[PDB]
């Protein structure tokens, strides 16, 4: 099932929330081609059934995703 | 790399060719989806902290950034590539 709305906003909690995992993030990628977002990663995140879970730094940190 | 919303220009900005990005403060980036069956992506941040998705958004930054040192073979998207060990 989706994991956020036709917005790209999480279904769970309603937020707007950066691919980079920093929740705090206002958006660190150019505009979407999809959809215009900053906040939309290697896919749109409108419609989307998955979320990144993590994301691994070459030679460095893992980050974790906050809210899951 | 915390980003702060900016234009990018140029004050946004070796053995191996793969490591001269991450020389010059690029980080590479592996994402994990949490699918049942798992895929990666592979993004990259810049100095300025603004995501890549692809070598057009890198050829977009470069420009940008002013930047005539870095060329299309010093980055990979290759979810496979250590850029430590395949060279
Ligand atoms: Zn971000
Ligand atoms: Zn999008
Ligand atoms: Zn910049």
């Amino acid at each position: 099932s989706k994991v956020y709305d036709s917005q790209g906003l999480l279904i769970f909690s309603g937020m707007d929330l950066c691919d980079c995992l920093d929740e705090d993030c206002l958006g660190c990628f150019y505009a979407c081609p999809a959809c215009g977002s900053t906040k939309c990663g290697a896919e749109c995140r409108c419609d989307r059934k998955w979320l990144y879970e993590q994301i691994e730094i070459e030679g460095g940190e893992i980050i974790h995703n906050k809210h899951a | 790399l915390s980003y702060q919303s900016h234009d990018c220009s140029g004050a946004c900005l070796g053995e191996n060719p793969l490591q001269l990005p991450i020389k010059c403060h690029f980080q590479r980036r592996h994402a994990k989806t949490n699918s049942h069956s798992s895929a990666l992506h592979v993004s990259y941040k810049t100095p300025c902290g603004r995501s890549l998705r692809n070598v057009e958004e890198v050829f977009r930054y470069l420009l940008e950034t002013e930047c005539n040192f870095l060329f299309t073979d010093n980055f990979s998207f290759n979810t496979y590539v250590q850029l430590a060990r395949n060279y």
